[PDB]
């Protein structure tokens, strides 16, 4: 669930 | 050995163009998912309102928490009141960075915005000028370190040259400014779940690129020594310090009232007007002091007085 | 108050140069370990074949799993058949990004490639690339490596007039989007079409024309609507200051009547007797509206013209 | 069918300007905290000494372990002895990258340095730097900080003609490799020669000449270059390297299959003698399949 | 021989649906040049305004004199006040034919318009004949033909059909299915529809035989109203108009009665009365046929 | 490889309804000036007489030379003698087109006529039935070209379904016929100052639309070829042509005594009874021949025999 | 007040039928002189060749200048490769209109062609207008009208309908139902049909209401794609094109979505996304998404 | 002018 | 020769 | 001629 | 205590 | 064993  | 006062002068065009309201359009971008371009609205993440139908907003990414990231540019048409002044900081508009957490990989890497506006052509027909702006975008992977997680924007120092009454002029991008501050930056860093608004500052002046008005000279040229006693500048300063003489700052940037001086040890100098034209009165003079030393080791002090002359575009 | 039809025209050079096969050489790079350049081969990571001895491949890094990362550029000489058309997308070749996991620190930060050809007069286009071999983590999107290509160009002379060849960017084949940065997953390759254009003058510029539609109107007057095509029956509302797509290009028309029209279409897509039609609606101080047409000829002309 | 020797020539300006000592000032930067600029000192992290009062050092960040990061530029005035030679690598100075661990977020993103000098005509070269103080992790290569320098230039007039000074890039002292980006480990310094060149005209360009070797060859006509090489290899003939960069003594040749070539002088002017000649060999093939070999002799003239 | 009075009855659903505003869109056309569709405007040839964003106007042709020809449909949302009544003429809107001279060959041959609403989409079809123009102005008129299309939809578990009836000059009673319009003219017509129960629309009706209960036979006369004093002659097999509808009664006594009236025109306790009058001997006898016309609800059906 | 004989069967209802005299009324028309409807009379342009008071005539237009144009429909009650036969051409009446020159613009564009009648079952139950007929009318502008000046009528192929003794029947319009000919048309063309009379032909049969009786099959299904050969029909014909075999007509309409065959290359066929039931004897059989070819290229011929069975409404 | 996200689903049968070569026969016509029908030949006006013995050509009139007018239909058997796909445009063949000048009065007014295949027969109907020729070449064009006929047939116990869509210029997307052809010219068109489940052909569709799960309402905006950042204004009651079909969404939240795309163009995991903006009585707006899953199923269901 | 149909 | 359709 | 419909 |  |  990586975000930028 | 005797230092002799020096003189100089520099012209700064102080004048204005009549211009239309400006219209911004995001025209192109590279990479990104869910990329949209639209006129700003008062929706929560809609960017606010402007007087035109240009697409001043851009957004991207699948939101992970609320909103999509993006950019928005609200023009300054109201306060600009139909005018661009020359050699004067112009707030073209307010650029806002919307940084939200989006699922990784979903953001653009770059984008371009057009800003168009009318100016009378060779025959007096209102025809358009377009300034192109370029942005590199780094939506950084988010971690527990909030400073590392900030997203970064880079704006290019682009420009456009256009003709008026037979003489070219170049509107040029200076950069971004926090309102009420004086620092211009060319990169912005914005925390996640935050917005960041900046004045976008431009300048316009005569010629094919924008250049601050400037003049150059040499202060030792008229100074007096014996044939074989070379002269060297050993001090410089803003203002009149002849009583004391001056030491140091040779080759440093020396701030005056209207601009900056650099004076080298061999007497050569450049003076550059950085001030807004609005800040420059009639009969404006910039005064510096320098101290010279000859081969004997004897010192002498004098003044460099540079007239800053406000001129029209009629005068070239 | 009455809006009056407006006419305009724009010339687009439609023509071609005779050119040689192109030859690509990686000439310079910054940083990286085990950097090599070479003419492409059918070795597994050799990049494939091209008709020349230019060094079209570059590689770098100590492999951690199989192959070295790098770039390769296979020219399009066969299909270009000895010709560059003006104001026409040109596939100069296919650029492939080879992204493999290499031991950290081993990759270049930048590189430049020359593309030479004769028009006889040699011409050389220089291409520049910034490279970001990103540290690899469990996040595969963050681990992608990123390439940035510059929009460089070269001006050269032909029969006494200047032409400029200009890099447009990268394109996924069979798509229409040009990008100027590429992102590639680890242990993957990514092939794109390097698109360039050539036209007259000292930089490349899309053909364009400008005018004002209110100039010949009859009456304060303000443009309040614009659209592609003929919509005079209905009149039009909105899109003042928006980019309006036509058949061959884009219109922007401002509230004070000033407009710019820009031909974006490939010259090949532009017939003889090509006309671009727009509609606009004007409003006067009384609040009365009137609608008319802006008709722009898009004229195909030769280099001689 | 017979290949015929070809001749050419290229001029390289070999000459010098008289110039003052140079003076460097950091004029502008974006972002960062505790940003200072100053004339270098022999303080531990002060950058060392130079003969002027220009602010040649810049620093930033709240140190997490010892010192602040930054940049420093020590001019090469002593060895330059008042002279800029044309078409000759010039070490303008030594640029040092000071990379220390600073609390995250505290570093600049970009900066600009002026280098001023008289030639008496004052001239200013502007240099631009993009800075990436990378977040530090357990991976020391990923944690390195990265600098990018622009290839900027300045044109100025002398005795009625234009000259351009141009940034080439950074070089490890005692090496031949120019880079335009530097990578530096944390708690380390990295010093590089900053290399510039000056020559005639409005941009800097290596001297060059172009031609076609098949133009005077005899054969209807169907001629193709099938080989090229540095030096004289007429006995053997040559095969391959058509369209490759071919290194000679003073520069590089590219020769295409249709005979068109460009030769570019890369050597420092100091390395180029009087009566300098660059010799290449090429082999041609005609439609019959018959081959013939000859020489391309390009004079390199100091002017 | 003696004719005996006859009784009958017919139910007419009298009721209404709640409906949204209607939205019209021109969806398709065949042939033509410079064909556009749009939401109506107050431009000269823009068709006028409606409360929605459906494209209610269509135009075609390169004008030879001024404007383009076409069609426009302005809905009747305001007056319909959110309601469709059953077995009741409904003005769905006003259809205008804009006939202008366009350069020959430039007109459509056919087109279709959707009318959508919530309770459903009714599709309308048009054949178009932009006739070549000559010195004969009647021959030069352009002709429209509308189809008698319909849509069936469900409500509270039962089927209703909305059916196109045709075009009507406002304030008249005649429905037509083709319109003729002069060049450089417009022609506006009410578009009339009806809705009722079942899978097609059908006027309520009842059938019977009046001789079934007579005493002895041939019907030799019929008429609306009560004419027993006189007896009646003729009109056997003719359409006989009553108050609420029409009777046809054949010589063998078989009849059909059909309610044509708007439900609004039909009171409670409505009765339709007819008279009919011969046996083999040649003896005549007269009696009445009385038909109840009962107003009922959708529920009571 | 050997083609075997095929057998099929098709039922045709042959039966009749008891019906009343029919009554025609023109009920509606669109456009036209001076339009009248009426029961026919022996006035010159009155259409002739019929046994009822229905309005069987319609007229329109202001006459430019003599009479008004219009239509008239004289029923066939006398000869129908109270009966409708099933699957049998029925002349419902004679339709006459009266085309006269009327002042331009004065004619209808369309019109509709009702034809009503009662139907008796075996128990004496009467069922009222109305067939609606529709007509498009084109009174063409008159010129020097007499063929172009002809006026054109178009009859729809309408129908009505009604119940009898618990089962559905449909009466269906077939079209117009010149008396003593066999061609049915659905449009009529009539010269100016002329009349044109045509039989109006209808048919009635069982079910909810009218359909000619039909049967389908495949003739290759029972044919013999090695497990590794495909079979193809290469010939077909009416009658028995086994001695010779047959070539061609695969996929053509093949006329037999009572109807038409279409047989495709893969053996699938449809046979359709077109004949009037009156023309179909008891023990009626329709015979066709087909030739098959196998993968080897070997041919074989056989017969398709289809029993046409006359049946009643009760037994259907 | 808050607009919530909606979800819908529409199923599109994506399968294929195994079919024979098709065979066309002109069976009937009205009027005309010198009418002939025949299997096509490579004679100049013979229509070209097809793989069968059906009579695919019809000709009429006494020629005034060269050839007779008529129609011809060349099947597409080769490319159809024995298959009909469901909910997919099918080129059944190429229909050519041969319009030549024939002596006036000599042409048919209508005609009918059978197309048979395995045993199913589609009947096609044509109205023909051989127009009197004048100096105006557009008025002199001859006009064909094709009916939107169909046939229902059974397969593995379920009903399918094949349906005529109309005529198309090859390489274009426009279907017309009437053709206009100049004198001394031919005009060839793809004849497009579709087949799907049920007793008539209907594009797959789904309906719903987006306001039903909203919290507080009038829909004031709609658009294709995701435009939640901005919100949307207008297009309420307009046809909104998506990737696979069209949306109409009314002010009261009711919508219909219709899949128009060829099944071949619809991937697995296909989703159609729209945005709408709602306004409440306070005047407050809120935006959300309507996401409709377009699911490729089989005849098996 | 006395157009007939 | 004559009227054509 | 410029015929019209 | 993150550092760059 | 870090990789890029
Ligand atoms: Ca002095
Ligand atoms: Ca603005
Ligand atoms: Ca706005
Ligand atoms: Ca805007
Ligand atoms: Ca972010
Ligand atoms: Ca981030
Ligand atoms: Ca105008
Ligand atoms: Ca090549
Ligand atoms: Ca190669
Ligand atoms: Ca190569
Ligand atoms: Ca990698
Ligand atoms: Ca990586
Ligand atoms: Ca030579
Ligand atoms: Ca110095
Ligand atoms: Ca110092
Ligand atoms: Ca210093
Ligand atoms: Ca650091
Ligand atoms: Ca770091
Ligand atoms: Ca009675
Ligand atoms: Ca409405
Ligand atoms: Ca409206
Ligand atoms: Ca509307
Ligand atoms: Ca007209
Ligand atoms: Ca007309
Ligand atoms: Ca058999
Ligand atoms: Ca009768
Ligand atoms: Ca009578
Ligand atoms: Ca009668
Ligand atoms: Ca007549
Ligand atoms: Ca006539
Ligand atoms: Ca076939
Ligand atoms: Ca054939
Ligand atoms: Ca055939
Ligand atoms: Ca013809
Ligand atoms: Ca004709
Ligand atoms: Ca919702």
């Amino acid at each position: 669930g990586w975000t930028d | 050995s005797t230092a002799l006062d020096d003189r100089g002068e520099v012209d700064i065009v102080a004048d204005s163009f009549t211009v239309s309201g400006v219209v911004a359009n995001w025209t192109s971008w590279s990479n990104g998912t869910n990329v949209t371009t639209f006129d700003g609205t008062n929706a929560p993440n809609g960017g606010g309102l402007d007087n035109d139908s240009g697409k001043d907003q851009i957004r991207w990414g699948q939101p992970a928490s609320s909103y999509s990231s993006g950019y928005g540019f609200i023009d300054n048409d109201s306060a600009l009141n139909g005018e661009f002044a020359l050699n004067q900081d112009i707030i073209l508009g307010t650029f806002t960075h919307y940084n939200y957490p989006v699922y990784s990989g979903g953001a653009i890497t770059s984008a371009s915005m057009d800003v168009a506006f009318s100016v009378t052509d060779a025959h007096g027909v209102l025809t358009p000028v377009t300034l192109k702006l370029n942005f590199d975008h780094n939506e950084t992977p988010n971690t527990n370190n909030p400073e590392a997680s900030k997203d970064i924007i880079k704006v290019g120092n682009t420009n456009v040259t256009f003709e008026n009454a037979g003489a070219l002029y170049t509107l040029q991008v200076i950069g971004f400014r926090i309102p009420g501050t004086n620092q211009i930056v060319t990169e912005i860093r914005t925390g996640e779940n935050a917005t960041n608004s900046y004045e976008l500052v431009v300048r316009v002046g005569p010629g094919e690129g924008y250049e601050l008005p400037s003049t150059s000279g040499n202060v030792l040229s008229n100074d007096v020594s014996g044939a074989d006693v070379d002269m060297t500048v050993v001090g410089a300063a803003s203002g009149n310090h002849v009583s004391s003489g001056v030491s140091g700052s040779v080759g440093s940037m020396i701030a005056g009232l209207y601009g900056n001086l650099i004076l080298l040890a061999d007497g050569s100098y450049t003076y550059q007007v950085t001030a807004n034209a609005s800040s420059i009165p009639n009969d404006a003079i910039e005064i510096f002091t320098y101290t010279m030393k000859d081969g004997d080791g004897d010192t002498s002090t004098a003044l460099l007085s540079i007239n800053v002359n406000r001129v029209t575009m009629a005068d070239f």
